[PDB]
RNA sequence: CCCCGGAGGACCACCAGUGGCGAAAGCGGGCGGCCAGAACGCGCCCGACGGUGAGGGGCGAAAGCCGGGGGAGCAAAGGGGAUUAGAUACCCCUGUAGUCCCGGCCGUAAACGAUGCGGGCUAGCUGUCGGUCGGGCUUAGGGCCCGGCCGGUGGCGAAGGGAAACCGUUAAGCCCGCCGCCUGGGGAGUACGGCCGCAAGGCUGAAACUUAAAGGAAUUGGCGGGGGGGCACCACAAGGGGUGAAGCUUGCGGCUUAAUUGGAAAACCUCACCCGGGGGAGGUGCAUGGCCGUCGUCAGCUCGUGCCGUGAGGUGUCCGGUUAAGUCCGGCAACGAGCGAGACCCCCGCCCCUAGUUGCUACCCCUCCCUACGGGGAGGGGGGCACACUAGGGGGACUGCCGGCGUAAGCCGGAGGAAGGAGGGGGCCACGGCAGGUCAGUAUGCCCCGAAACCCCGGGGCUGCACGCGAGCUGCAAUGGCGGGGACAGCGGGAUCCGACCCCGAAAGGGGGAGGCAAUCCCGUAAACCCCGCCCCAGUAGGGAUCGAGGGCUGCAACUCGCCCUCGUGAACGUGGAAUCCCUAGUAACCGCGUGUCACCAACG
């Protein structure tokens, strides 16, 4: 993966925002979380969105 | 319709019942919709319509330019240009733009062959200017008419005026720039320190 | 005939009327809407795809019409 | 000099300061500790390459065979993990029509080998990688303009494209040799192999590398 | 080239500035003399004595002219050496007027701020020059710094003005005077007349006739032998294989012809052409629809609202990092959104589940064979779905972790991992173009042929051959040829078709015929490859063109003009000029197999 396109991120960010302690920073509780929480008919849309909600999350409590 | 811009929830909530008071205490209309609610026998009438190209490497890309000018026929007018990639949009653009410039128009008599106290002409000697068009707007006497030219004509009835004399220098045959330089005339009616 | 259109909830419509509409010269009028996929999966499999030609006084004078209603939810949500 | 860490398979040899890198492990055996002999017959132990950067890129690692299956070519720097012998073995397969018969190609490395052992008396890898570092070209020229002519300057060849031009060399030498006449492709390859150990100018490759540095010494 | 001396002509490097002076032209070393004109300071003198100015004048670059002097450097003209198709130019060597001084003439210039001269009013901010005043300091100086006024000289910029560029207290603003000039372009700064000049020439300056524009500023594009950035095996670099030369297959051109057909898997038919006889495959793809190819191994295009503009139009969509991406991240009069990108759809790759009329064989028993005597191998049957396979669903990989870097988009290395950076292959083909290709696939406007186009027939032609060009096959050999021997796949196709097996035949081929309407039967034991023997550098045991004799296959028909086999015959060719093509991994290359066209025939896909 090179680069994450609008959508991606849009919906990281919205899923992210929506339910902020439903998410941390490893993947495979991101993974089962945007797929209990999301509509995500793609699997490799919603690893992306996991692992960018894990790259927020490692953000934010770094940023702190 | 939803009242974007406080203004609107105002004139939809009817605390503002007219459109005198807006030009009254200085509000700026940012919404068409609030002119259709106070003026609700607005006419329309296509001034102009060209059609403008832009050179590209496949062709030229055309696109319509209308000129339209929205009036009460009681002393407030309005005149908006659109341009759009087909002719409804366009004119659907320009009137809205005619819609949001639309303001009023001191009327009154004036002339040396007159004496009727009624709104028929302007009240004084006024001038616009639009690029080269300019046009200076005259009292006349009642029931002389309107001594301009054809747009002219439209613009004026539109506004509200019977006779006036017009004095014109510039190419008139830029339509729009003959039109808003009318309008503009008919705007600085307000622009005289009474 | 695009208010027959709006009167669905179309979120994606495309008329094509290609031919010599006002002179002897082809022109290929077009006019199109916003959301409807153009290359992918729903065109071409899943996007109501007509074409139809008309024989005028000096033409076949075809219609392309690419619509999709208010529920075609594609893969994007 | 490195700051970005290691692959793990290569090893470090420090000696003074220098750090001298392997790619490949030398120290290999069976479960009982007993050595792989290159086609059954001559050992991986003794050999030494003499040359600090060829060292690199050498894989002196013991097999039975030289058959990687055309699998380290994806990486940058893969060809430093192929042997050397599979190396020459895959130097063999042109012209077009020889493309593909490594069978063939294995078959004449192995009749050179042993013809170079039983002429020679020393261990037929040592005398291929004594041959790799006497015909290994230490200088190149480069392309320039000046304006409109293409002239020459001097530039140093890194020890991957040493060892890929002495390998070109050899085996094009062998097979311009072979080409036409009476004489047998293994026997061209191994009087080659032969030449470049013993550093006799009739070689191929030594005409080749000492002309092309002669070419670089005049275009400085 | 260096040194020591002399002579001569020009110029006045740095300091040096949108710095100064002057009406303009113009003026750049120092000292001195003689003049001129401004600015500043002033409770000095006169008292409107002023502005502009037709006519009339005087000054006025360079080149040039007249006479005299001078001549270092440069240098029209000229000479020569080069370059080029030419080179009477551009480059080099040389060279005379001229350039310099004195007296005079000339009187022109993009002589420009393309902006006449005089006066008043109209926000400001900032560099610098001269004078002067207030304060502070002092290289104690005629100095420096800050502040005010007056007067210059630049920059940005109120109001205002303008077609706009832009001007904006140095106006192109708001006004008060006077002078000069303009009235579409070309004809034409031409002709005639006059005046001036030594001359060159100068000043002044038409019309006939001809024409519907010439022209200004700005916008989008296109282009550039201007600049910058990005990218690409339909680019290069590093490489591999080649094509271009020979023989042969084939396509176009040309030539020939009754015709060699018309465009851009051929004997009949196809077929449209020619000879003979009994509704358009006729045109215009510049009338068109649809489809398709290429721009496009792109990333572009647009919209809502706002903003700048009189407008065409800008902005967003621009800048820096980032990469496949108009992908993002961060700054901006932008803020959001949409089609294209992606996502998405098939197939390959690892694990899990479900499943075993078909497919798999671990486990068994019956038989045959061998037996170094322990045991082994082969076949049938049973058992089973273990393995493998088959197919439907799911999981898995996400920059996820670590080290580094970065505001952060994100990039590099490493581990682990079936699989690591979009995992690999392909599909879907944006807006608009290419007056792209297709009325010979169907369709259709118009215009034609009109019992004539008919997919009528018989024969021929498309197969004619001096030659040119494009794509291919097999070779020149020894990493080879030949002859034996041993193997090892995967698609795919099969109905009157695939065809096991059997018999005949030297081969091609011939006769009978199981099974299979499909994981069941068949095509089907592929070639390269490995092994063994012969050949030994030669136009040959390389090569297989050409040709002779003969035997078959398909079909209504085989000569023009088919395909296969036997025996004989053994040409060019010894690795191919200029040039040129493709390709980054299970890829290139080599090898064969299936299949499309197909009664037969593939050097093609
Ligand atoms: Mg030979
Ligand atoms: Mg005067
Ligand atoms: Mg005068
Ligand atoms: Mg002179
Ligand atoms: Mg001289
Ligand atoms: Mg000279
Ligand atoms: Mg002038
Ligand atoms: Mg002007
Ligand atoms: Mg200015
Ligand atoms: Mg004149
Ligand atoms: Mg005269
Ligand atoms: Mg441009
Ligand atoms: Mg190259
Ligand atoms: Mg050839
Ligand atoms: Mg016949
Ligand atoms: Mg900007
Ligand atoms: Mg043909
Ligand atoms: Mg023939
Ligand atoms: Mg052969
Ligand atoms: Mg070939
Ligand atoms: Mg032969
Ligand atoms: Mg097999
Ligand atoms: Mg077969
Ligand atoms: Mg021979
Ligand atoms: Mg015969
Ligand atoms: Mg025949
Ligand atoms: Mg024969
Ligand atoms: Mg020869
Ligand atoms: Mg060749
Ligand atoms: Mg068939
Ligand atoms: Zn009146």
């Amino acid at each position: 993966g090179r680069v994450k396109p609008k959508f991606i991120k849009s919906l990281a960010e919205k899923l992210l925002e929506a339910y902020p302690d439903r998410f941390t920073e490893s993947f495979k509780e991101n993974k089962k979380a945007v797929a209990e929480l999301a509509d995500i008919p793609s699997k490799t849309v919603r690893n992306k969105v996991a692992g960018y909600i894990t790259r927020l999350v490692k953000r934010q409590k770094a940023k702190e | 319709w939803e009242p974007k811009t406080a203004l609107g929830r105002m004139v939809k909530e009817g605390k503002i019942r007219t459109i005198d008071e807006i030009f009254a205490n200085n509000l700026l209309i940012k919404e068409p919709e609030i002119v259709d609610i106070l003026l609700p026998g607005l006419k329309q009438e296509l001034l102009n319509l060209n059609l403008v190209q832009r050179q590209t490497h496949a062709g030229e890309r055309n696109q319509f330019q209308a000129v339209v000018a929205v009036g009460n026929e009681d002393g407030y007018v309005g005149v908006g240009i659109g341009k759009s990639r087909q002719v409804r949009q366009a004119i659907e653009k320009a009137t809205r733009e005619a819609k949001l410039n639309i303001t009023p128009v001191r009327r009154g008599c004036g002339s040396w062959k007159c004496s009727c106290d009624e709104p028929h002409s302007v009240p004084f000697v006024v001038s616009g200017k639009s690029g080269s068009v300019e046009v200076t707007l005259i009292p006349a006497p009642k029931g002389v008419g309107l001594v301009a030219g054809d747009v002219a004509k439209v613009v004026l009835r539109l506004a509200g005026i019977k006779d006036v004399w017009t004095k014109t220098r510039g190419d008139t045959r830029t339509t729009l720039n003959f039109a808003l330089a009318v309008f503009n005339a008919l705007r600085n009616t307000y622009y005289f320190k009474l | 005939a695009v208010r027959q259109l709006m009167e669905a909830g179309a979120k994606g419509f495309e008329i094509v009327v290609s031919g010599k509409l006002s002179t002897e010269r082809a022109k290929f009028e077009k006019i199109t809407y916003g959301k409807l996929y153009k290359i992918g999966y729903d065109a071409k499999n899943r996007v109501r795809r007509a074409v139809v030609h008309v024989l005028l006084k000096p033409g076949i004078y075809g219609i392309e019409v690419r619509i999709t209603p208010a529920t075609l939810r594609y893969s994007d949500e | 000099i490195f700051g970005e860490q290691l692959p793990k398979t290569s090893r470090v040899e420090y000696i003074g300061d220098v750090p001298i890198i392997e790619e490949c492990p030398r120290e290999l055996k069976t479960l009982d500790g007993n050595p792989i002999l290159l086609f059954g017959k001559w050992s991986f132990e003794d050999v030494v390459v003499r040359d600090p950067g060829l060292r690199r890129y050498i894989c002196l690692k013991p097999v039975v065979l030289p058959h990687t299956e055309g699998r380290y070519q994806k990486r940058r720097f893969g060809k430093a993990h192929i042997p050397i012998v599979e190396r020459l073995v895959n130097l063999l397969m042109r012209p077009g029509r020889n493309t593909g018969k490594k069978h063939k190609a294995y078959n004449i490395v192995k009749r050179a080998f042993e013809i170079i052992y039983y002429k020679t008396g020393r261990n037929p890898i040592q005398v291929f990688i004594d041959a790799i570092i006497n015909t290994a070209p230490r200088e190149e020229i480069t392309r320039i303009i000046m304006g409109g002519i293409a002239y020459s300057v001097s530039v140093d060849v890194s020890p991957q494209r040493r060892l890929d031009l002495s390998l070109r060399w050899i085996t094009e030498g062998a097979r311009q040799c072979s080409f036409n006449n009476p004489k047998p492709i293994e026997e061209c390859l191994a009087d080659e192999i032969m030449a470049a150990a013993a550093n006799d100018p009739k070689s191929y490759a030594v005409r080749k590398r000492e002309e092309l540095e002669r070419i670089a010494a005049a275009s400085r």
